[PDB]
């Protein structure tokens, strides 16, 4: 069966940067359109970025345009998200899923994986 | 048809990659299409025919969809195209419909739930309320649009997990009011067009008996909705054997020893009235479902998450 594992999330200052990582197994990755999605408390799921199976196209939600960069390594079955110039609106649980979105940035597939927590705060340590 | 996968369809400013087949229903195919520039996913319905009667029926259906779009329970219309007989590869006139992408068919979701047992009352209320809410939007049009083919098979589950009406192939704005001025010729030609556009077990008393002076209008959808609510509650369709004598005489029975869907019993009886004029209006049905939902503290517009997560 399908397996997705995220990493790279953490507590970073506004204006900061992070690199998220996603490992896929259980399906033909080289042929799947892959997406980065986030769960935000009091909001729900929102689609963030997506990339074509061969990387010939990368798509982004307007709020992350010019700040985020989605990439993939079909050889190592890895998916990445370079986040920069981070905002508090970027705080959430980030997951990586197959396929794109429908209508108002709503993912086709709901995440089954653990996800990785991105917290855009100045706090010394986690609360 | 199957070979149309891997294609890059242009519909306005959109450039849809045809990804995979979702459904096949005669002369039409349903595919999962994805915009190459945005990543937004859609449903693409393809129809190949050179028959003028079909071309005219596609125009009507698409015109109803354009008008009904925007209701939370009507499938959202995005764009459509009609490529000519010469202008297509197949040599047939090509009809393309682009809508919002739904999770799947309601029928395939209920088939997975039967293993888990009978549906909860709250699940039934949401499925039913959202369906009636779609029909209400239709009957509210000027002129009213009568579906004529309401059944669980024509119901999809949206991305959010809400009911979506997708097919309007049998819908009409034409009501009939049979009289003591109608010929056998008229009666049979009327009976002919309605048999083609209905599911036999979902056929109404007013279309089985064209010698009752029962009007043939929006009340047809109420009878079909009475059948749906019976089907969701109990295992089977109230007239699954498709017997004309049972349908025309209203001979069905609510399971004598049920204590789970009692809340809906009154409504089933009120909707499955033999005379259409003695049947509830869609507004009365919606109002009664709203009260049931209120006395239970359920928002009936809510996602049917009981189906979705499996
Ligand atoms: O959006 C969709 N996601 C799906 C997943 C599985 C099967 C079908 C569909 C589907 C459909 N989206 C649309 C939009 C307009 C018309 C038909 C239609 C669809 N499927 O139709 C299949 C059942 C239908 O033939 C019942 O009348």
């Amino acid at each position: 069966q399908v397996q997705l594992q995220e990493s790279g999330g953490g507590l970073v200052q506004p204006g900061g940067s992070l690199r998220l990582s996603c490992s896929a197994s259980g399906f033909k990755f080289n042929d799947s359109y892959m997406s980065w999605v986030r769960r935000v408390p009091g909001k729900g799921l929102e689609w963030v970025a997506g990339i074509w199976e061969d990387s010939s196209a990368a798509h982004y939600r307007d709020s992350v345009k010019g700040r985020f960069t989605i990439s993939r390594d079909n050889a190592k079955n890895m998916l990445y998200l370079q986040m920069s110039s981070l905002k508090s609106d970027d705080t959430g649980l980030y997951y990586c899923v197959r396929r794109g979105y429908s209508g108002d940035y709503r993912p086709i597939n709901n995440p089954s994986s653990q996800g990785t927590q991105v917290t855009v705060s100045s706090a010394a340590a986690y609360p | 048809q199957s070979d149309f996968v891997g294609q890059t369809v242009e519909l306005g400013e959109l450039r849809l990659r045809v990804r995979r087949v979702l459904a096949e229903g005669g002369f039409a195919f349903v595919y999962e299409a994805q915009d190459v520039g945005s990543g937004r996913e859609y449903a693409l319905k393809r129809l190949l025919s050179n028959e003028e009667e079909k071309n005219r029926a596609i125009i009507q259906e698409v015109c109803f969809m354009k008008k009904l779009s925007g209701h939370p329970n009507i499938v959202q219309f995005c764009s459509a195209a009609s490529i000519g007989k010469e202008e297509s590869d197949t040599g047939q006139a090509e009809f393309l419909l682009l809508t919002e992408l739904c999770k799947g068919q309601l029928v395939e979701f209920l088939k997975k739930m039967e293993s888990r047992g009978p549906l909860s009352c709250d699940t039934v209320l949401k499925i039913f309320y959202q369906t009636c809410r779609a029909v209400q939007h239709m009957h509210r049009q000027k002129p009213p649009i009568i579906h004529r083919d309401l059944k669980v098979e024509n119901l999809l589950l949206s991305n959010q997990g809400t009911i979506k009406l997708c097919d309007f192939g049998s819908a009409t704005t034409i009501s009939h009011y049979p009289d003591y001025s109608w010929s056998a010729q008229r009666r049979a030609l009327v009976e002919e067009e309605i048999t083609r556009n209905t599911t036999p077990m979902y056929r109404t008393p007013e279309i089985i008996d064209l010698y009752s002076n029962f009007p043939i209008g929006e009340k047809q959808d109420i009878w079909a909705l009475g059948c749906i609510l019976y089907l969701l509650c109990f295992r089977q369709h109230p007239f699954e054997d498709g017997a004309k004598l049972r349908i025309v005489n209203g001979k069905y029975s609510i399971p004598p020893h049920d204590t789970q869907y009692t809340v809906f019993h009154s409504l089933i009886r009120a909707m499955l009235q033999v005379n259409p004029e003695e049947r509830l209006s869609i507004a009365e049905v919606v109002h009664q479902l709203q009260e049931i939902a209120a006395a239970r503290n359920v928002n009936p517009k809510s996602p049917i998450t009981e189906l979705l997560e499996q």
